[PDB]
Protein backbone atom coordinates (compact mmCIF):
# COMPACT_ATOMS: atom_id res chain seq x y z
CA UNK A 1 0.00 0.00 0.00
CA UNK A 2 2.24 2.41 1.24
CA UNK A 3 6.05 1.73 0.57
CA UNK A 4 7.48 0.59 4.13
CA UNK A 5 4.66 -1.81 4.51
CA UNK A 6 6.49 -4.93 3.83
CA UNK A 7 9.44 -3.54 5.11
CA UNK A 8 7.68 -2.52 8.51
CA UNK A 9 5.51 -6.21 9.12
CA UNK A 10 9.37 -7.79 8.46
CA UNK A 11 10.97 -5.70 10.96
CA UNK A 12 8.06 -6.12 13.32
CA UNK A 13 8.57 -10.20 12.88
CA UNK A 14 12.46 -9.61 13.64
CA UNK A 15 12.44 -7.31 16.96
CA UNK A 16 9.10 -9.28 18.33
CA UNK A 17 11.07 -12.34 18.77
CA UNK A 18 13.86 -9.77 20.55
CA UNK A 19 11.05 -7.95 22.85
CA UNK A 20 9.36 -11.47 23.51
CA UNK A 21 9.52 -12.27 27.93
CA UNK A 22 11.07 -15.14 29.17
CA UNK A 23 7.95 -17.83 28.70
CA UNK A 24 8.54 -19.68 32.08
CA UNK A 25 9.32 -16.67 34.31
CA UNK A 26 6.58 -17.00 36.62
CA UNK A 27 8.15 -20.45 38.03
CA UNK A 28 10.87 -18.76 39.25
CA UNK A 29 9.27 -15.35 40.99
CA UNK A 30 8.88 -16.88 44.69
CA UNK A 31 6.05 -14.43 45.70
CA UNK A 32 3.91 -14.01 42.72
CA UNK A 33 1.46 -15.56 40.70
CA UNK A 34 -0.08 -16.05 37.17
CA UNK A 35 -3.33 -14.82 39.19
CA UNK A 36 -1.64 -11.80 40.99
CA UNK A 37 -0.28 -11.11 36.98
CA UNK A 38 -3.79 -11.06 35.84
CA UNK A 39 -5.23 -8.68 38.81
CA UNK A 40 -2.42 -6.36 37.60
CA UNK A 41 -2.96 -6.38 33.97
CA UNK A 42 -7.27 -5.89 34.88
CA UNK A 43 -6.08 -2.88 37.11
CA UNK A 44 -4.29 -1.55 34.02
CA UNK A 45 -7.57 -2.16 31.99
CA UNK A 46 -9.50 0.25 34.12
CA UNK A 47 -6.56 3.11 34.61
CA UNK A 48 -6.11 2.81 30.81
CA UNK A 49 -10.26 3.99 30.83
CA UNK A 50 -9.70 6.32 33.38
CA UNK A 51 -7.65 8.27 31.77
CA UNK A 52 -8.65 7.45 28.19
CA UNK A 53 -5.20 6.00 26.89
CA UNK A 54 -4.19 4.19 23.56
CA UNK A 55 -4.71 0.46 23.60
CA UNK A 56 -1.23 0.04 22.63
CA UNK A 57 -0.14 1.92 25.73
CA UNK A 58 -1.38 -1.00 27.52
CA UNK A 59 0.24 -3.62 25.20
CA UNK A 60 3.61 -2.05 25.24
CA UNK A 61 3.13 -1.26 29.71
CA UNK A 62 2.07 -5.62 29.57
CA UNK A 63 5.34 -5.99 27.32
CA UNK A 64 7.59 -4.16 30.07
CA UNK A 65 5.92 -5.70 32.78
CA UNK A 66 6.58 -9.48 31.70
CA UNK A 67 10.48 -8.49 30.28
CA UNK A 68 10.94 -6.75 33.44
CA UNK A 69 9.85 -9.93 35.84
CA UNK A 70 11.84 -12.21 33.24
CA UNK A 71 14.73 -10.85 35.47
CA UNK A 72 13.99 -9.49 38.35
CA UNK A 73 11.90 -11.30 41.34
CA UNK A 74 9.76 -9.08 42.86
CA UNK A 75 7.34 -9.23 46.24
CA UNK A 76 3.81 -9.22 45.99
CA UNK A 77 3.28 -6.01 47.59
CA UNK A 78 5.48 -4.64 44.95
CA UNK A 79 4.23 -5.92 41.84
CA UNK A 80 1.29 -2.57 41.52
CA UNK A 81 4.68 -0.34 41.76
CA UNK A 82 6.02 -1.80 38.96
CA UNK A 83 2.91 -1.84 36.86
CA UNK A 84 2.51 1.58 37.50
CA UNK A 85 5.97 2.52 35.77
CA UNK A 86 5.66 0.49 32.97
CA UNK A 87 2.09 2.31 32.07
CA UNK A 88 3.56 5.93 33.14
CA UNK A 89 6.85 4.81 30.64
CA UNK A 90 4.37 3.58 27.87
CA UNK A 91 2.03 6.43 27.84
CA UNK A 92 5.08 8.49 27.42
CA UNK A 93 6.54 6.85 24.66
CA UNK A 94 3.03 6.61 23.34
CA UNK A 95 0.24 9.07 24.58
CA UNK A 96 0.47 12.81 22.84
CA UNK A 97 -0.75 13.78 26.38
CA UNK A 98 0.23 11.34 29.23
CA UNK A 99 -1.09 11.33 32.11
CA UNK A 100 0.97 13.29 34.99
CA UNK A 101 3.04 11.67 37.60
CA UNK A 102 0.93 13.03 39.98
CA UNK A 103 -2.31 11.18 38.46
CA UNK A 104 -0.30 7.63 38.73
CA UNK A 105 0.97 8.12 42.21
CA UNK A 106 -3.29 9.18 42.75
CA UNK A 107 -4.84 5.69 41.01
CA UNK A 108 -2.25 3.00 43.24
CA UNK A 109 -4.54 4.75 46.39
CA UNK A 110 -1.48 6.30 48.13
CA UNK A 111 0.16 2.79 48.13
CA UNK A 112 3.38 4.51 46.83
CA UNK A 113 5.05 7.71 47.15
CA UNK A 114 5.88 9.99 44.11
CA UNK A 115 9.54 9.09 44.57
CA UNK A 116 8.62 5.34 44.70
CA UNK A 117 7.16 6.33 41.23
CA UNK A 118 10.11 7.94 39.64
CA UNK A 119 12.70 5.32 41.43
CA UNK A 120 10.93 2.52 39.34
CA UNK A 121 10.64 4.48 36.31
CA UNK A 122 14.73 4.50 36.42
CA UNK A 123 14.78 1.29 37.56
CA UNK A 124 12.43 -0.09 35.00
CA UNK A 125 14.90 1.82 32.32
CA UNK A 126 18.17 0.30 33.37
CA UNK A 127 16.32 -3.27 33.50
CA UNK A 128 15.07 -2.80 29.54
CA UNK A 129 18.43 -0.85 29.15
CA UNK A 130 15.23 1.88 27.37
CA UNK A 131 14.30 -0.73 24.49
CA UNK A 132 10.70 0.68 24.66
CA UNK A 133 9.84 0.15 20.44
CA UNK A 134 8.64 -2.94 20.79
CA UNK A 135 5.91 -4.77 18.94
CA UNK A 136 2.19 -5.58 20.35
CA UNK A 137 -0.45 -7.75 19.50
CA UNK A 138 -2.45 -4.99 18.43
CA UNK A 139 0.31 -2.84 16.01
CA UNK A 140 0.02 -6.52 14.25
CA UNK A 141 -3.68 -6.45 14.57
CA UNK A 142 -3.87 -2.84 12.65
CA UNK A 143 -1.91 -4.52 9.48
CA UNK A 144 -4.27 -7.44 9.35
CA UNK A 145 -6.98 -5.29 9.25
CA UNK A 146 -6.03 -3.95 5.83
CA UNK A 147 -6.85 -7.07 4.29
CA UNK A 148 -10.57 -7.07 5.33
CA UNK A 149 -12.67 -7.62 2.36
CA UNK A 150 -14.35 -5.13 2.68
CA UNK A 151 -13.26 -3.56 6.12
CA UNK A 152 -16.16 -4.61 8.80
CA UNK A 153 -15.79 -1.93 12.01
CA UNK A 154 -17.25 -5.34 14.06
CA UNK A 155 -14.39 -7.72 13.18
CA UNK A 156 -11.80 -4.94 14.02
CA UNK A 157 -12.99 -4.08 17.65
CA UNK A 158 -13.77 -8.06 18.34
CA UNK A 159 -10.21 -8.73 17.10
CA UNK A 160 -9.10 -6.26 19.64
CA UNK A 161 -11.17 -7.21 22.43
CA UNK A 162 -9.50 -11.16 21.74
CA UNK A 163 -6.15 -9.58 21.28
CA UNK A 164 -6.82 -7.66 25.27
CA UNK A 165 -7.92 -10.93 26.45
CA UNK A 166 -4.81 -12.61 25.75
CA UNK A 167 -3.05 -10.21 28.15
CA UNK A 168 -5.18 -11.04 31.21
CA UNK A 169 -3.24 -14.97 31.52
CA UNK A 170 0.30 -15.20 31.22
CA UNK A 171 -0.44 -19.21 31.14
CA UNK A 172 -0.57 -20.01 28.20
CA UNK A 173 -0.28 -16.44 26.40
CA UNK A 174 2.98 -16.18 27.20
CA UNK A 175 4.35 -19.11 24.68
CA UNK A 176 2.50 -16.82 21.73
CA UNK A 177 4.67 -14.36 19.72
CA UNK A 178 2.18 -10.99 19.39
CA UNK A 179 1.95 -11.70 15.65
CA UNK A 180 0.63 -15.23 16.43
CA UNK A 181 -1.77 -14.20 18.88
CA UNK A 182 -2.99 -11.29 16.64
CA UNK A 183 -3.59 -13.81 13.71
CA UNK A 184 -5.52 -15.95 16.05
CA UNK A 185 -7.68 -12.86 17.20
CA UNK A 186 -8.55 -11.70 13.78
CA UNK A 187 -9.95 -15.37 12.22
CA UNK A 188 -11.54 -15.57 15.64
CA UNK A 189 -13.03 -12.03 14.87
CA UNK A 190 -13.60 -12.36 11.17
CA UNK A 191 -15.40 -16.27 11.56
CA UNK A 192 -17.46 -15.02 14.74
CA UNK A 193 -18.94 -11.43 12.79
CA UNK A 194 -19.20 -13.26 9.19
CA UNK A 195 -18.22 -16.62 9.08
CA UNK A 196 -14.62 -15.73 6.59
CA UNK A 197 -11.69 -17.03 7.84
CA UNK A 198 -7.67 -15.99 8.07
CA UNK A 199 -7.27 -14.64 4.34
CA UNK A 200 -5.17 -16.06 2.00
CA UNK A 201 -3.57 -12.90 0.83
CA UNK A 202 -2.89 -12.68 4.86
CA UNK A 203 -0.89 -16.07 4.25
CA UNK A 204 0.86 -14.57 1.58
CA UNK A 205 2.22 -11.88 4.05
CA UNK A 206 2.42 -13.85 7.01
CA UNK A 207 3.32 -17.28 6.30
CA UNK A 208 0.97 -18.60 8.84
CA UNK A 209 -1.76 -20.66 7.78
CA UNK A 210 -4.76 -21.48 10.09
CA UNK A 211 -3.07 -25.06 10.65
CA UNK A 212 0.23 -22.99 12.08
CA UNK A 213 -2.69 -21.01 14.02
CA UNK A 214 -4.38 -24.02 15.70
CA UNK A 215 -2.38 -24.31 18.58
CA UNK A 216 -3.18 -20.56 20.00
CA UNK A 217 -6.49 -20.02 18.34
CA UNK A 218 -7.66 -23.35 20.39
CA UNK A 219 -6.95 -21.43 23.81
CA UNK A 220 -8.17 -17.96 22.49
CA UNK A 221 -11.61 -19.68 21.53
CA UNK A 222 -11.31 -21.22 25.15
CA UNK A 223 -10.95 -17.58 26.87
CA UNK A 224 -13.80 -16.48 24.49
CA UNK A 225 -15.61 -19.05 25.43
CA UNK A 226 -15.15 -18.87 29.27
CA UNK A 227 -14.65 -15.16 29.08
CA UNK A 228 -18.12 -14.44 31.53
CA UNK A 229 -16.95 -16.64 33.87
CA UNK A 230 -13.40 -15.30 34.51
CA UNK A 231 -12.33 -13.66 37.66
CA UNK A 232 -11.25 -10.44 35.79
CA UNK A 233 -13.94 -8.40 34.27
CA UNK A 234 -12.42 -5.35 32.74
CA UNK A 235 -11.85 -6.19 29.32
CA UNK A 236 -15.67 -7.36 28.87
CA UNK A 237 -16.93 -4.11 30.93
CA UNK A 238 -14.67 -1.83 28.85
CA UNK A 239 -15.79 -3.32 25.45
CA UNK A 240 -19.39 -3.11 26.16
CA UNK A 241 -19.34 0.36 25.04
CA UNK A 242 -20.42 2.26 21.67
CA UNK A 243 -16.29 3.06 21.10
CA UNK A 244 -15.83 -0.64 20.54
CA UNK A 245 -19.37 -1.24 19.07
CA UNK A 246 -20.23 -3.08 21.97
CA UNK A 247 -18.77 -5.96 20.57
CA UNK A 248 -18.11 -7.79 23.83
CA UNK A 249 -21.79 -8.39 23.88
CA UNK A 250 -21.04 -10.93 20.82
CA UNK A 251 -21.83 -14.52 21.73
CA UNK A 252 -18.78 -16.89 20.60
CA UNK A 253 -19.55 -19.37 18.34
CA UNK A 254 -19.77 -22.64 19.73
CA UNK A 255 -17.25 -24.41 17.30
CA UNK A 256 -14.58 -23.85 14.94
CA UNK A 257 -15.12 -25.62 12.57
CA UNK A 258 -11.42 -27.35 12.07
CA UNK B 1 31.01 3.04 29.47
CA UNK B 2 31.49 6.01 32.57
CA UNK B 3 32.13 9.80 32.81
CA UNK B 4 35.92 9.46 34.17
CA UNK B 5 36.85 8.19 30.72
CA UNK B 6 35.53 11.35 29.17
CA UNK B 7 37.45 14.84 29.12
CA UNK B 8 35.21 18.06 28.01
CA UNK B 9 36.61 19.94 25.14
CA UNK B 10 34.59 22.64 24.23
CA UNK B 11 30.28 23.22 24.55
CA UNK B 12 28.74 22.51 20.63
CA UNK B 13 25.54 22.78 21.16
CA UNK B 14 22.07 24.20 22.72
CA UNK B 15 19.36 22.45 23.49
CA UNK B 16 16.56 22.08 25.71
CA UNK B 17 17.92 19.71 28.84
CA UNK B 18 20.34 20.27 27.46
CA UNK B 19 23.87 21.20 26.64
CA UNK B 20 26.10 19.42 24.18
CA UNK B 21 29.89 19.01 24.81
CA UNK B 22 32.67 17.74 22.76
CA UNK B 23 34.46 15.67 24.35
CA UNK B 24 37.68 12.91 23.94
CA UNK B 25 37.55 9.21 25.19
CA UNK B 26 41.03 9.13 27.10
CA UNK B 27 41.52 5.15 26.68
CA UNK B 28 40.79 5.14 22.97
CA UNK B 29 41.07 8.79 21.81
CA UNK B 30 37.39 8.53 20.31
CA UNK B 31 35.69 12.15 20.03
CA UNK B 32 32.34 12.29 20.78
CA UNK B 33 29.52 14.48 21.68
CA UNK B 34 28.00 14.68 25.30
CA UNK B 35 24.44 15.23 24.44
CA UNK B 36 23.57 15.93 28.80
CA UNK B 37 19.84 15.36 29.72
CA UNK B 38 18.78 17.23 33.20
CA UNK B 39 16.28 14.64 35.74
CA UNK B 40 8.06 14.85 36.26
CA UNK B 41 11.05 12.19 35.71
CA UNK B 42 13.05 11.14 32.01
CA UNK B 43 11.62 13.34 29.80
CA UNK B 44 9.08 11.51 27.16
CA UNK B 45 11.18 13.00 24.21
CA UNK B 46 14.99 11.45 25.74
CA UNK B 47 12.77 8.40 26.59
CA UNK B 48 11.97 8.19 22.42
CA UNK B 49 15.05 9.69 21.10
CA UNK B 50 17.00 7.08 23.20
CA UNK B 51 14.87 4.08 22.24
CA UNK B 52 14.49 4.56 19.34
CA UNK B 53 18.32 5.76 18.44
CA UNK B 54 19.31 1.97 19.98
CA UNK B 55 17.26 0.42 17.11
CA UNK B 56 18.48 2.37 14.19
CA UNK B 57 21.94 1.59 13.14
CA UNK B 58 22.69 3.33 9.49
CA UNK B 59 25.28 5.07 7.57
CA UNK B 60 23.63 8.34 7.74
CA UNK B 61 22.08 7.95 10.88
CA UNK B 62 23.96 9.97 14.17
CA UNK B 63 25.62 6.69 16.21
CA UNK B 64 24.15 6.99 20.00
CA UNK B 65 27.49 5.17 21.48
CA UNK B 66 26.30 4.47 25.22
CA UNK B 67 23.96 5.84 27.69
CA UNK B 68 25.12 7.16 31.06
CA UNK B 69 22.37 6.61 33.27
CA UNK B 70 22.90 8.05 37.07
CA UNK B 71 20.85 9.45 40.00
CA UNK B 72 20.68 13.21 38.83
CA UNK B 73 21.87 12.87 34.91
CA UNK B 74 21.46 10.99 32.05
CA UNK B 75 23.89 11.36 29.17
CA UNK B 76 23.89 10.26 26.12
CA UNK B 77 27.28 9.22 24.06
CA UNK B 78 26.96 10.49 20.45
CA UNK B 79 29.90 10.23 17.47
CA UNK B 80 31.07 13.68 17.19
CA UNK B 81 30.56 15.29 13.70
CA UNK B 82 32.59 18.39 13.24
CA UNK B 83 29.61 20.90 11.95
CA UNK B 84 26.02 20.91 11.39
CA UNK B 85 24.77 21.64 7.91
CA UNK B 86 23.21 25.10 8.66
CA UNK B 87 26.34 26.67 9.74
CA UNK B 88 28.07 24.75 6.66
CA UNK B 89 25.85 26.99 4.64
CA UNK B 90 26.99 30.22 6.44
CA UNK B 91 30.63 29.11 5.79
CA UNK B 92 30.07 29.03 2.04
CA UNK B 93 27.55 31.97 2.19
CA UNK B 94 29.15 33.60 -0.99
CA UNK B 95 30.01 31.46 -4.07
CA UNK B 96 28.19 28.11 -3.17
CA UNK B 97 28.13 24.89 -2.36
CA UNK B 98 29.07 22.27 -5.66
CA UNK B 99 25.87 20.57 -7.31
CA UNK B 100 27.71 17.57 -6.84
CA UNK B 101 28.34 17.72 -3.14
CA UNK B 102 24.46 18.34 -3.16
CA UNK B 103 23.38 15.74 -4.98
CA UNK B 104 25.79 13.77 -2.65
CA UNK B 105 24.14 14.77 0.62
CA UNK B 106 20.67 14.44 -1.03
CA UNK B 107 21.32 10.64 -2.01
CA UNK B 108 22.82 10.57 1.34
CA UNK B 109 19.56 12.07 3.31
CA UNK B 110 16.91 10.04 1.69
CA UNK B 111 18.99 6.94 2.15
CA UNK B 112 18.88 7.81 6.18
CA UNK B 113 15.35 8.87 5.85
CA UNK B 114 14.22 5.37 4.29
CA UNK B 115 15.96 3.02 6.56
CA UNK B 116 14.08 5.36 9.34
CA UNK B 117 10.69 5.15 7.30
CA UNK B 118 11.44 1.01 7.46
CA UNK B 119 12.04 0.95 10.58
CA UNK B 120 8.35 2.32 11.79
CA UNK B 121 10.17 6.11 12.44
CA UNK B 122 8.89 9.22 11.69
CA UNK B 123 11.67 11.79 12.42
CA UNK B 124 9.61 14.86 12.10
CA UNK B 125 12.04 17.62 12.90
CA UNK B 126 14.35 17.48 9.33
CA UNK B 127 16.26 20.68 9.10
CA UNK B 128 19.41 21.77 7.89
CA UNK B 129 20.66 22.25 11.95
CA UNK B 130 19.72 18.73 12.82
CA UNK B 131 21.85 17.15 9.93
CA UNK B 132 25.55 16.24 10.73
CA UNK B 133 28.57 16.79 8.33
CA UNK B 134 32.16 15.56 8.88
CA UNK B 135 35.26 16.15 7.20
CA UNK B 136 34.79 12.89 4.82
CA UNK B 137 31.63 13.56 2.77
CA UNK B 138 29.15 12.16 5.33
CA UNK B 139 25.80 13.33 6.17
CA UNK B 140 23.80 12.44 8.97
CA UNK B 141 20.27 12.40 10.49
CA UNK B 142 20.68 13.89 14.02
CA UNK B 143 17.87 15.17 16.69
CA UNK B 144 15.69 12.62 16.84
CA UNK B 145 14.11 14.61 20.29
CA UNK B 146 10.87 14.77 17.89
CA UNK B 147 10.78 11.35 16.73
CA UNK B 148 8.16 8.95 17.07
CA UNK B 149 7.42 5.04 16.19
CA UNK B 150 4.74 4.67 13.97
CA UNK B 151 1.78 2.17 13.67
CA UNK B 152 0.43 0.54 9.78
CA UNK B 153 -1.76 2.37 8.87
CA UNK B 154 -1.05 5.74 10.95
CA UNK B 155 -3.30 6.94 13.79
CA UNK B 156 -3.07 10.53 14.94
CA UNK B 157 -0.60 11.69 16.42
CA UNK B 158 1.17 15.29 17.63
CA UNK B 159 0.18 18.53 16.07
CA UNK B 160 2.62 20.70 16.67
CA UNK B 161 5.13 19.01 14.66
CA UNK B 162 8.49 20.14 12.36
CA UNK B 163 9.67 23.62 12.79
CA UNK B 164 7.66 25.46 10.61
CA UNK B 165 9.63 26.85 7.22
CA UNK B 166 9.75 22.74 6.68
CA UNK B 167 6.14 21.76 7.77
CA UNK B 168 4.71 19.77 5.37
CA UNK B 169 1.17 21.33 4.01
CA UNK B 170 -1.05 18.19 5.56
CA UNK B 171 0.05 19.46 9.01
CA UNK B 172 -0.30 23.28 8.47
CA UNK B 173 -4.06 22.54 7.37
CA UNK B 174 -4.60 20.28 10.04
CA UNK B 175 -5.42 16.50 8.77
CA UNK B 176 -6.02 14.23 11.57
CA UNK B 177 -3.59 11.35 9.63
CA UNK B 178 0.12 12.39 8.47
CA UNK B 179 2.67 9.63 7.92
CA UNK B 180 6.40 9.36 6.32
CA UNK B 181 5.46 11.47 3.60
CA UNK B 182 6.19 14.64 6.11
CA UNK B 183 10.11 14.18 6.13
CA UNK B 184 10.08 14.40 2.22
CA UNK B 185 8.60 17.40 2.45
CA UNK B 186 11.43 19.21 5.03
CA UNK B 187 13.77 17.04 2.69
CA UNK B 188 12.36 18.95 -0.53
CA UNK B 189 12.43 22.01 1.43
CA UNK B 190 16.37 21.05 2.46
CA UNK B 191 17.04 20.55 -1.46
CA UNK B 192 16.02 23.78 -2.46
CA UNK B 193 18.00 25.63 0.90
CA UNK B 194 21.22 24.17 -0.41
CA UNK B 195 20.78 24.82 -3.93
CA UNK B 196 19.42 28.84 -3.72
CA UNK B 197 21.51 28.82 -0.12
CA UNK B 198 17.93 30.79 1.36
CA UNK B 199 15.00 28.80 2.84
CA UNK B 200 12.75 27.91 0.12
CA UNK B 201 9.08 29.24 2.83
CA UNK B 202 10.34 30.99 5.28
CA UNK B 203 6.76 32.25 6.93
CA UNK B 204 6.38 33.47 10.65
CA UNK B 205 3.42 32.06 11.46
CA UNK B 206 0.97 29.15 9.70
CA UNK B 207 -1.19 30.99 7.43
CA UNK B 208 1.63 32.88 6.48
CA UNK B 209 3.72 29.57 5.19
CA UNK B 210 0.80 28.35 3.47
CA UNK B 211 0.25 31.77 1.70
CA UNK B 212 4.27 31.06 0.30
CA UNK B 213 3.87 27.45 -0.77
CA UNK B 214 0.71 28.62 -2.14
CA UNK B 215 2.50 31.33 -4.21
CA UNK B 216 5.28 28.96 -5.24
CA UNK B 217 3.34 25.65 -6.00
CA UNK B 218 0.05 27.47 -6.59
CA UNK B 219 -2.97 27.31 -4.59
CA UNK B 220 -4.49 23.57 -3.73
CA UNK B 221 -7.55 22.80 -5.24
CA UNK B 222 -9.80 18.84 -5.73
CA UNK B 223 -7.83 18.59 -9.20
CA UNK B 224 -4.53 18.64 -7.76
CA UNK B 225 -5.09 17.10 -4.30
CA UNK B 226 -8.43 15.42 -3.67
CA UNK B 227 -10.20 15.56 -0.14
CA UNK B 228 -8.01 19.34 0.38
CA UNK B 229 -11.19 21.64 0.47
CA UNK B 230 -12.63 18.75 3.16
CA UNK B 231 -9.78 19.87 5.55
CA UNK B 232 -10.26 21.13 8.79
CA UNK B 233 -7.98 24.61 8.47
CA UNK B 234 -8.79 24.93 4.67
CA UNK B 235 -10.58 28.08 3.88
CA UNK B 236 -12.93 28.79 0.56
CA UNK B 237 -10.84 32.65 1.33
CA UNK B 238 -7.39 31.22 0.11
CA UNK B 239 -6.23 33.58 -2.48
CA UNK B 240 -5.79 31.25 -5.80
CA UNK B 241 -2.18 32.23 -6.93
CA UNK B 242 -0.85 30.48 -10.18
CA UNK B 243 1.39 27.44 -9.89
CA UNK B 244 5.00 28.49 -10.97
CA UNK B 245 7.26 27.08 -13.48
CA UNK B 246 10.05 24.99 -11.54
CA UNK B 247 12.61 26.26 -13.14
CA UNK B 248 12.31 29.78 -11.70
CA UNK B 249 11.79 28.32 -8.47
CA UNK B 250 15.47 26.78 -8.41
CA UNK B 251 17.29 28.20 -11.69
CA UNK B 252 20.20 26.82 -11.15
CA UNK B 253 18.86 23.02 -11.22
CA UNK B 254 18.65 21.17 -14.31
CA UNK B 255 15.57 19.01 -15.45
CA UNK B 256 16.42 15.61 -13.16
CA UNK B 257 16.81 17.83 -10.12
CA UNK B 258 13.47 19.73 -10.60
CA UNK B 259 11.66 16.40 -11.26
CA UNK B 260 12.91 15.24 -8.38
CA UNK B 261 12.23 18.52 -6.39
CA UNK B 262 8.63 18.96 -7.78
CA UNK B 263 7.96 15.29 -6.66
CA UNK B 264 9.51 15.83 -3.35
CA UNK B 265 7.06 18.90 -2.77
CA UNK B 266 3.31 17.11 -4.28
CA UNK B 267 0.69 18.44 -2.63
CA UNK B 268 -1.25 15.29 -2.12
CA UNK B 269 1.07 13.06 0.45
CA UNK B 270 -0.20 10.09 -1.54
CA UNK B 271 1.82 10.97 -4.73
CA UNK B 272 4.55 12.62 -2.89
CA UNK B 273 7.44 10.39 -3.51
CA UNK B 274 8.85 8.18 -0.89
CA UNK B 275 12.60 8.24 -0.03
CA UNK B 276 13.19 4.80 -1.17
CA UNK B 277 11.51 5.49 -4.80
CA UNK B 278 13.66 8.57 -4.77
CA UNK B 279 16.80 7.06 -4.70
CA UNK B 280 16.37 6.29 -8.22
CA UNK B 281 15.32 9.13 -9.72
CA UNK B 282 17.95 10.03 -12.77
CA UNK B 283 19.46 12.99 -10.46
CA UNK B 284 21.60 10.44 -9.41
CA UNK B 285 23.08 8.82 -12.26
CA UNK B 286 26.14 10.41 -11.73
CA UNK B 287 26.23 10.42 -8.04
CA UNK B 288 29.86 10.24 -6.37
CA UNK B 289 30.70 10.99 -2.45
CA UNK B 290 32.63 14.80 -2.69
CA UNK B 291 34.63 15.58 0.18
CA UNK B 292 32.61 19.56 1.46
CA UNK B 293 35.46 22.25 0.13
CA UNK B 294 35.66 23.23 3.67
CA UNK B 295 36.20 23.08 7.21
N1 LIG C 1 26.98 14.11 17.27
C1 LIG C 1 27.18 15.44 17.11
N2 LIG C 1 28.32 15.92 16.55
C2 LIG C 1 28.52 17.25 16.39
N3 LIG C 1 27.63 18.19 16.75
C3 LIG C 1 26.45 17.84 17.33
C4 LIG C 1 26.16 16.42 17.54
N4 LIG C 1 24.94 16.36 18.11
C5 LIG C 1 24.50 17.63 18.25
N5 LIG C 1 25.40 18.52 17.80
C6 LIG C 1 25.23 19.99 17.76
O1 LIG C 1 24.35 20.43 18.81
C7 LIG C 1 23.11 20.91 18.26
C8 LIG C 1 21.95 20.46 19.15
O2 LIG C 1 21.85 19.04 19.28
P1 LIG C 1 20.48 18.29 18.83
O3 LIG C 1 19.93 19.00 17.62
O4 LIG C 1 20.75 16.81 18.80
O5 LIG C 1 19.48 18.53 20.09
P2 LIG C 1 18.47 19.78 20.34
O6 LIG C 1 18.35 19.92 21.84
O7 LIG C 1 17.19 19.60 19.57
O8 LIG C 1 19.25 21.06 19.73
P3 LIG C 1 18.51 22.43 19.26
O9 LIG C 1 17.58 22.79 20.40
O10 LIG C 1 19.65 23.40 19.08
O11 LIG C 1 17.81 22.05 17.98
C9 LIG C 1 23.05 20.39 16.82
O12 LIG C 1 22.33 21.23 15.90
C10 LIG C 1 24.52 20.29 16.44
O13 LIG C 1 24.97 21.52 15.85
MG1 LIG D 1 5.68 -18.02 41.41
MG1 LIG E 1 18.19 20.20 17.14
Amino acid sequence: VPDYHEDIHTYLREMEVKCKPKVGYMKKQPDITNSMRAILVDWLVEVGEEYKLQNETLHLAVNYIDRFLSSMSVLRGKLQLVGTAAMLLASKFEEIYPPEVAEFVYITDDTYTKKQVLRMEHLVLKVLTFDLAAPTVNQFLTQYFLHQQPANCKVESLAMFLGELSLIDADPYLKYLPSVIAGAAFHLALYTVTGQSWPESLIRKTGYTLESLKPCLMDLHQTYLKAPQHAQQSIREKYKNSKYHGVSLLNPPETLNL
Amino acid sequence: GSMENFQKVEKIGEGTYGVVYKARNKLTGEVVALKKIRLEGVPSTAIREISLLKELNHPNIVKLLDVIHTENKLYLVFEFLHQDLKKFMDASALTGIPLPLIKSYLFQLLQGLAFCHSHRVLHRDLKPENLLINTEGAIKLADFGLARAFGVPVRTYTHEVVTLWYRAPEILLGCKYYSTAVDIWSLGCIFAEMVTRRALFPGDSEIDQLFRIFRTLGTPDEVVWPGVTSMPDYKPSFPKWARQDFSKVVPPLDEDGRSLLSQMLHYDPNKRISAKAALAHPFFQDVTKPVPHLR
